[PDB]
């Protein structure tokens, strides 16, 4: 019961995943602390200098194991690059984050998936006591880069409602699309 | 602790939000009888001489509050009667004589004499000759003008108070006649008294009701409330033999015109002003139970209002009722202006 | 997990100054006057009628 | 002051210059209110009758003005102090806390209900079993600042700087303090290897100030000049330094380490973990003085051991 | 209703000289060291706004609250005063005293000059 | 008041720090909102604490 | 893959609490082991410096 | 660019026998 | 409908794959066998059955079992019955802790059906995934274990003695057989003596981690519950450590705090605790290039060359604090925990540097003026409101001058220079205390000490009204005084000159 | 514009929005305008107060 910060991480440095963290490390000004996770932790630590020498308004940590960004973000955001990679770290893994869900936490999945891989998603995370959200993205980077992406969440109301003004940090066009798979 | 920026939300919710902070704690205390006056006078416009029980009607006819809702007694939206002149229509008139002393005060730059505010006060009595009759010589109304003067200075005592209050005292008892009042030092005892109680709250003085008690003016106890009522000085004899000339003439027939209300029917709302700013908890509670007794009631908060804000600051005064003031625009800035000037006066 | 830098008692590891974290806010003119455009008269009926008498 | 004047006035003596230093300096570490007034006073009664002004009497008044601003900063706090004391036992007995106690606020403006109605993010709760959850609870659930102590110092200070008043607080509290008086005090000053260490190379711990794993001080991996070797080499010619300064007598012989006893003699540890010697001194009495032990080869104490004075000491 | 010396090359030199932001502090150490003040009321109340101030407060302005109240004698705000000085360790000097033993003698308070005398 | 400077002798000073290598000898900048660019420029004597 | 080969080759980490110079000093009480660097630099500087 | 060392070294050290020299190490210390 | 199951060291929470190897022989192994190896429990090693077996056991007899009790009893009589000499009377904590020791010192290294328990090499599998079942919290303990015990002794011996215990590690025939062969070797072997300085060693670096660990949470108590009360230079004057190292242990407890719980740390403690070190040391560094430091801020004379500036220097630093915190007098003014969280977070840097010595505030309160009356009306109220903030600064003869400058920015100056700043919405202001400053020289140092309250003034500061009647300032002489006094007020009375004739009331004829 | 962009760390750049404290400026937004509303084939206005806040 501390009055603390939001725990905001993102998953994935791929095409998309670090100018989804480069406005969420912009455009949040002290109100989140930022956790940037890779599997090569030097891409990390690339994402978080050119962040920190560009002039980011909150503080970040990088992480390389799938079990502390478990354990200290309140939000999960992935944005990979295929379904087998996002399987992986959603499901497949040992320590993966679904799986390893802390009572409380949102995952929201932009790495656009399969239905059943969603609704497996949804499914475990609601039997972990989480929520997930699959917001699948649509835009470029350069359109990333300026805030205007496409999002189609599906999942619960209230958590998206919630996740309004994390997602309007890089994505103008976000519409609810209604229950988990829908979007 | 901060939060998303979401919904547009406003880095200031004033002006004057944060220039407050920059001022010392005498220095919010000297803008607190300026602006807690402003705030309070405003607040209590829309009910100005409604009775106890129509005050009582206004919070009964809304009982839907949400929490974010104010109480409907402060800033009503109910609709007034003669519904004004011009600039009258946000603060009584008894405000406009205020916010005139206050421009001379800030341009003045300290003490000034009275002869700079006498054309600007009989330039408003005679656009508004209505009012001028209602409140010309009364105890409330002098009181209330008279209020503002221990920012000039608010180290100095009560000797040097009441010797630079006397010249503003006379002018708003004198008339242009023959029948000038009931009493004159009678209005001038029992205002030195409350002068003595704003002086008290300037200093950050503790028990600020009691030691004003000690050094009041001498037959001023009707003033104070019952249990401070034996520390007040008595009447002196010399005093008591006057009172036997105003009965020598036994004139009844021949009442003067000034005040309109009786002098005696003053001190009970200027007591229970002082019993209602003693047990206040904070700015907003205070003046919501001063609007609750009615009667002269823009009056009864610009009291209250001026003597709440002397003591808790103007960092104390809600914010949005600040911004909910007409004039609060000009007079936050005059209100600066008379606390920067009042430690260095250019005169001396 | 670590967090960023050497010195990690820091918010900011290469310690910029305070008001490159400043936001700009921003206004356009069209938010202070608006431009309007007249219909065209009976003097100047058309645009290349416009452009002959200029 | 009184002894001062009566010397003076009465006596008619003229005092000298130790004794005008000593009433400089005890009106310097005095920490009341006009100490220097009265100083800069002596110091003008220095100057108009012919006494001597060093300038080691000027830096030593600024070295002992400078050390004094402690007990100045502690007299001036000791005010605000009771002025917060006597507010609490007001605002105590009238009830305003128990007014503040109720979070209307937070009440209608709930944590997950913001001033317009929508839904918004609520960071997780931490664990109870951390070390912060128990620091706020032990914030809100232990008793307030002002009802620690009652009465104020001797000479103008707050309570707690002696260790009785320090224990007493500490039990107000609630904790049971693991160091009662000063002797059961680390006391960092009193080392001679470690700030050796510390000066040429570096830190020997490294992890001793380590927030998340990135401010230890330690060798590289690679090798060569910063590699781990010559670190250990170099602060094994540090540790032969201070064993060549044991041998010399100018530092205490030390005591028996499990490494040193591990590679002696096998009967040599036999007679050592026998008789309990701490120092090799102990063991040098246990082989020259046979008779002093017990039956079990126990060391037999000090006290117990008394050497033949012979009579050519009452020449 | 004005500050006697407002600045402008009255203050020392040591603190700066006029810091405007502290006008209320040069104004206040006047009207507590006053000599020309004789209303006892008056320096009692003008010490609690010195302590709500922070303004330090040396032998000197206690001197002058207890020179106050030997004309009129009021003999209960002197030991308030001692009591005071005693809590802070403000240690009072001999004129000072002098004034309080003279509030207790001409009230015709014999056993508190007694104690008073004891104490010094 | 016509002695001394300022009274201080606790300034801790807060600027950037002076660079010692490599020394530059000149600092000429074409400004925009410098209002002081014509004490800024010329010659001066580097000599102080530092 | 513009943003790739632009690292940082032009900050560097910020100074600690209680950090040393670049030349060995530090803010001691004692500064006798300390020395000034104002005789070093060159005389005349064509404009303003920073500090 | 440089790559902060995780200090593997640390780890070699532990491979040595000191239970044999130190009588005990690796539990509490008495 | 999941219960997360609790995760201790008796069944280890299960890892990736991906995971990076600790130990080097590792790092370099080939892949296939990597993925020969079997994921097993713990105790399936030979070192962990064997530590399970003869050391975990015994420090689980501890507890308040039978079989506890049983096998406390003949192990008495087992070391009783050994030798009745040495061990005649002691405790069950005692025999457990001597049968421990001798089993930990006769642990080898040989195969696992000649009679040994295990292998080197599964001794070091045993380390390399006994080293990645850890979090960075188990690795500073790795590392504080390190420091402990193990850095003393490696600070100590040789090179040649740790191939001795590398050779006892492996404990090899052949190995040894040829490390015996070498006379330097045998001859370098460290002496017990020399040795004898690892417990000293040890022990200062387990009194620096006493100091750390505990003697810190109690000075943080101590702080954290009455600063007012107990001040770090208390602290560091009663316990007598240092001031430094006492505000780097309420550092390192509030972050070990923070970073231990998930929690993100408040910056503002090191900005204050560290206020006067903030400003001085931090500053942004660039790369390619060396700083310097210092040593005074501006070139002044020194205070020792007269006798007026040592008293003056004497009166100030009897008027300053030595150290100020965040509860003191000069930071009374944060009223707000708002206001707390915005001057000590992330513009402290800012705020500091607005005006050099500490005041009762941070800057000047914001005033805005009138606008004059634009004789075509609504055709050109648009005009003033415009995209940007225009900033208008005043200069002249009288204005511009920075040796005055403090004068120049008094509000209570007649003759203050002009600022006006024209908003985006056409509201003309004043400008702010760092706007005014802005137009000047740049004013880079602090005053952290001086706190004008606390200014003597009864003893030798009395300023007397008969220095400032010196100037004989009168009225008759010089009529500037009175001419600014008319300017001043209003000119209202000349309309109504002819409406001694005084300004009476307007007496009523409908009410009379 | 970023300061490890070397064209915009040289000390001689236009492209921040002060002189001497710092290079480049992170992440500001401008707007710019849209004049083809008057392409559209009905384009209208509809002035109404602000009820949003
Ligand atoms: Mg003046």
């Amino acid at each position: 019961a501390i009055k603390r910060s939001l725990n905001v991480g993102v998953v994935g440095m791929g095409n998309m995943g670090v100018p989804i963290a480069r406005n969420l490390g912009f455009k949040a000004r002290s109100a989140m602390y930022l956790q940037i996770h890779s599997r090569a932790l030097s891409k990390a630590k690339r994402v978080c200098d050119d962040l920190s020498v560009d002039g980011a308004t909150c503080a970040m940590r990088i992480h390389d194991r799938y079990s502390t960004m478990t354990k200290w973000c309140d939000v999960i955001v992935l944005a990979l690059a295929d379904v087998k990679a996002s399987r992986h770290a959603l499901l497949e893994d040992n320590e993966s984050l679904i799986m390893n869900a802390r009572k409380g936490q949102i995952i929201v999945d932009h790495t656009t998936v399969d239905a059943e891989t969603s609704r497996e998603c949804a499914h475990e995370a609601a039997r972990r006591g989480a929520y997930f959200l699959d917001a699948p993205m649509s835009g470029s980077p350069r359109a990333c880069f300026n805030g205007q992406l496409l999002l189609m969440v599906g999942g619960d109301a209230e958590t998206f409602q919630k996740m309004l003004p994390i997602f309007h940090m890089y994505a103008d066009n976000v519409f609810h699309m209604g229950e988990s798979g829908s979007g | 602790v901060a939060k998303l920026q979401h919904n547009s939300a406003p880095t200031t919710l004033n002006f004057y939000e944060k220039s407050f902070q920059q001022l010392s704690d005498v220095q919010q205390r000297q803008t607190g009888l300026l602006i807690g006056a402003a705030v309070g006078d405003a607040a209590a416009r829309a009910l100005d001489g409604y009775t106890a029980e129509e005050v009582a009607a206004v919070a009964a006819e809304s009982g839907s509050l949400q929490d974010e809702d104010e109480d409907p007694v402060v800033f009503a939206s109910v609709t007034p009667r003669e519904h004004k002149s011009g600039l009258l229509r946000h603060h009584s008139y008894t405000f406009y004589l205020f916010s005139q002393l206050l421009r001379v005060m800030a341009t003045s730059r300290g003490d000034f004499p009275v002869q700079y505010v006498k054309n600007e006060w009989v330039a408003t009595a005679r656009a508004h000759p209505d009012c001028f009759v209602r409140e010309h010589a009364s105890l409330l109304h002098v009181l209330c003008i008279t209020m503002q003067l221990p920012v000039i200075y608010p180290w100095a005592d009560d000797s040097t108070l009441r010797e630079y209050a006397s010249g503003f005292l006379e002018f708003l008892t004198e008339t242009p006649a023959e029948q000038a009042v009931a009493s004159r030092e009678d209005v001038y005892a029992y205002t030195n008294s409350v002068l003595g109680v704003a002086l008290r709250c300037l200093q950050s003085n503790p028990d600020p009701y009691r030691n004003a008690a000690f050094m009041a003016a001498p037959g001023t106890a009707h003033v104070f409330p019952d249990d401070l009522a034996l520390y007040c000085p008595p009447a002196l004899v010399g005093s008591s033999h006057s009172r036997t000339e105003e009965l020598s003439e036994t004139d009844s027939e021949t009442v003067p015109l000034f005040p309109a209300r009786l002098l005696e029917s003053d001190v009970r709302v200027v007591r229970e002003c002082l019993v209602v700013a003693r047990g206040a908890a904070s700015f907003a509670e205070g003046i919501k139970a001063a609007i609750h007794l009615g009667g002269p009631v823009c009056q009864r908060s610009l009291i209250v209002g001026a003597l709440l804000g002397a003591r808790m600051g103007v960092r104390r005064i809600p914010i949005s009722w600040l911004s909910a003031t007409y004039d609060h625009v000009p007079l936050v800035t005059l209100a600066l202006q008379v606390a920067q000037w009042s430690w260095n006066p250019p005169h001396h | 997990d670590q967090t960023y830098g050497p010195h990690k008692s820091y918010k900011y590891t290469y310690m910029p100054d305070p008001r490159k974290l400043a936001p700009i806010e921003t206004t356009q003119r069209s938010e202070i006057v608006p431009q309007s455009i007249r219909p065209p008269t009976s003097y100047v009926p058309n645009h290349e009628t416009f452009l002959e008498r200029a | 002051e009184k002894l001062f004047q009566e010397m003076i006035l009465k006596k008619d003596l003229s005092p000298s210059r130790r004794t005008y230093h000593c009433m400089i300096f005890m009106h310097l570490s005095s920490g009341e209110e006009g100490g220097t007034a009265r100083a800069l006073r002596y110091l003008e009664a220095m100057e108009r009758a012919g006494i001597q002004v060093r300038p080691s009497l000027l830096k030593k008044i600024v070295r002992v003005n400078n050390a004094a601003g402690y007990k100045r900063d502690m007299k001036r706090r000791a005010r605000r102090i009771m002025q917060a004391r006597e507010e609490y036992l007001a605002r105590k007995e009238e009830g305003v806390s128990f007014g503040e106690g109720g979070k209307e606020g937070a009440s209608n403006q709930r944590a997950d209900v913001d001033a317009e109605g929508n839904s918004i993010l609520e960071p997780l709760a931490v664990s109870p079993t951390s070390t912060l959850a128990w620091w706020e609870k032990w914030k809100r659930e232990t008793v307030s600042k002002h009802e620690l102590f009652t009465e104020e110092g001797a000479d103008g200070t707050p309570k707690g700087e002696t260790f009785e008043e320090k224990n007493e607080a500490l039990r107000m509290m609630g904790i049971t303090s693991s160091f009662q008086t000063k002797d059961l005090v680390p006391q960092p000053d009193r080392q001679k290897l470690l700030p050796l260490i510390r000066r040429e190379e570096g830190e020997i711990a490294g992890s001793l100030w380590a927030m998340d794993g990135g401010e230890l001080s330690y060798p590289k991996d690679g090798g060569g000049p910063q590699g781990w070797g010559v670190r250990l080499w170099r602060e094994r010619q540090l540790v032969k330094r201070e064993y060549q300064k044991v041998l010399d007598g100018y530092r205490p012989v030390p005591q028996l380490s499990t490494l040193g006893n591990s590679v002696r003699t096998a009967g040599d540890q036999l007679d050592i973990e026998r008789s309990g010697a701490q120092t090799p001194g102990e063991l040098s009495d246990y082989r020259n003085f046979p008779d002093n032990r017990f039956d079990g080869g126990q060391l037999k104490p000090e006290s117990e051991a008394a050497p033949a004075v012979p009579f050519s000491a009452e020449l | 209703m004005h500050p006697r010396l407002s600045g402008q090359g009255v203050f020392p030199r040591y603190g700066g000289g006029w810091m405007h932001q502290f006008g209320h502090v040069y104004a206040l150490q006047q009207e507590l060291l006053n000599a020309e003040a004789n209303n006892w009321f008056r320096a009692m109340e003008l010490w609690h706004t010195a302590r709500h101030e922070g303004v330090a407060m040396n032998v000197s302005h206690y001197t002058n609250i207890l020179r106050q109240c030997v004309p009129p004698t009021a003999w209960e705000a002197s030991l308030m005063v001692l009591k005071q000085m005693r809590r802070e360790n403000i240690r009072p000097d001999v004129v000072g005293v002098g004034c309080a033993l003279a509030a207790c003698a001409d009230a015709n308070r014999s056993e508190e000059v007694e104690k008073v005398f004891s104490c010094f | 008041y016509a002695r001394g400077q300022h009274p201080s002798y606790d300034m801790v000073y807060a600027g950037p720090m002076p660079e010692i290598f490599p020394m530059r000898r000149d600092f000429r900048k074409p400004t925009r909102w410098d209002f002081h660019d014509i004490e800024k420029q010329g010659k001066y004597r580097t000599s102080g604490p530092y | 893959k513009v943003d790739s080969f632009h690292a940082n080759t032009q900050y560097q980490h910020a100074w600690p609490l209680l950090s040393h110079d670049d030349l060995g000093n530090s803010d001691q009480s004692n500064n006798t082991k300390n020395i000034m660097y104002s005789m070093y630099m060159p005389k005349r500087n064509k404009g303003t410096a920073p500090w | 660019l440089n790559e902060a060392e995780k200090h593997h070294d640390l780890h070699m050290f532990y491979t040595l026998a000191w239970w044999k020299l130190g009588e005990g190490i690796f539990g509490v210390d008495e | 409908s999941f219960d997360a199951p609790q995760w201790d060291l008796w069944q280890s929470r299960p890892r990736s794959e991906d995971m990076d190897e600790a130990l080097q022989p590792f790092m370099d192994m080939p892949k296939s066998l990597k993925d020969r190896r079997y994921d097993i429990p713990w105790w399936a090693n030979p070192f962990g059955a064997w530590y399970l077996q003869n050391i975990l056991s015994l420090e689980l007899l501890k507890l308040k079992s039978k079989t506890n009790a049983e096998k406390i009893a003949t192990y008495r009589s087992y070391m009783r019955s050994l030798a009745s000499g040495k061990d005649n009377t002691m405790s069950d904590d005692d025999v457990i802790r001597n049968i421990i020791k001798e089993r930990w010192k006769t642990l080898e290294f040989g195969d696992r059906n000649a009679g040994y328990p295990c292998t080197f090499g599964d001794y070091i599998q045993f380390l390399n995934e006994w080293f990645k079942s850890l979090d960075e919290e188990g690795m500073q303990r790795l590392r504080e274990h390190f420091d402990r015990r193990i850095r003393p002794l490696l600070a100590v011996m040789s090179p040649v003695d740790i191939l001795w215990l590398e050779a006892l590690t492996q404990n090899s025939p052949h190995n040894k057989e040829q490390l015996q062969r070498k006379i330097a070797f045998q001859t370098s072997l460290g002496t017990p003596e020399f040795f004898d300085m690892s417990k000293r060693l040890r022990y200062e670096i387990n009194e620096d981690y006493k100091v750390r660990d505990e003697l810190g949470p109690e000075l943080f108590a101590l702080w954290s519950k009455a600063p007012e009360r107990w001040p770090p230079e208390r602290l560091s004057k009663m316990y007598g450590l240092d001031f430094t190292l006492v505000r780097k242990i309420l550092v390192w407890h509030h972050f070990k705090a923070c970073y231990d719980a998930c929690v993100e740390p408040d910056w503002s403690l090191p900005k204050r605790l560290f206020a006067l070190e903030w400003i001085r040391d931090v500053r942004a560094r660039k790369h390619g290039l060396f700083y310097g430091k210092m040593r005074f801020a501006e070139q002044k004379i020194t205070f020792y060359s007269d006798r007026f500036l040592f008293r003056d220097l004497v009166n100030r630093r009897e008027a300053s604090y030595a150290n100020v915190w965040e509860m003191d007098d000069p930071y009374r003014f944060l009223q707000t925990e708002q206001d707390y969280e915005d001057y000590w977070g992330d513009n402290y840097d800012v705020y500091r540097r607005m005006f050099p010595e500490m005041i009762g505030r941070t800057g000047e309160p914001v005033q805005q003026y009138g606008q004059m009356p634009i004789w075509a009306g609504p055709h050109r109220q648009h005009a003033n409101k415009s995209e940007h903030n225009w900033m208008f600064a005043e200069i002249g003869v009288n204005v511009g001058h920075e040796a005055l400058k403090k004068l120049e920015l008094d509000p209570t100056n007649e003759k203050r220079r002009r600022f006006v700043i024209r908003q985006p919405d056409g509201t003309l202001r004043s400008a702010k205390m760092s706007e005014m400053r802005a137009w000047y020289w740049k004013e880079e140092w602090a005053d952290f000490r001086f706190w004008a309250p606390q200014m003597e003034w009864g003893i030798e500061n009395t300023p007397s009204q008969e220095q400032y009647q010196e100037h004989v300032p009168d009225t008759t002489d010089a009529d500037f005084r009175k001419q600014r006094r008319i300017q001043s007020r209003p000119v209202k009375w000349f309309y109504e000159s002819h409406y001694e004739r005084e300004v009476r009331w307007p007496d009523v004829i409908n009410a009379a | 514009w970023s300061p490890r962009d070397p064209s915009i760390f040289h000390e001689t750049s236009t492209r921040k929005f002060q002189d001497h404290l710092y290079e480049g400026e992170p992440l500001f937004m401008q707007l710019r305008q849209c004049p083809w509303r008057t392409q559209a084939k009905v384009s209208e206005r509809w002035e109404m107060d602000e009820v949003a806040i």
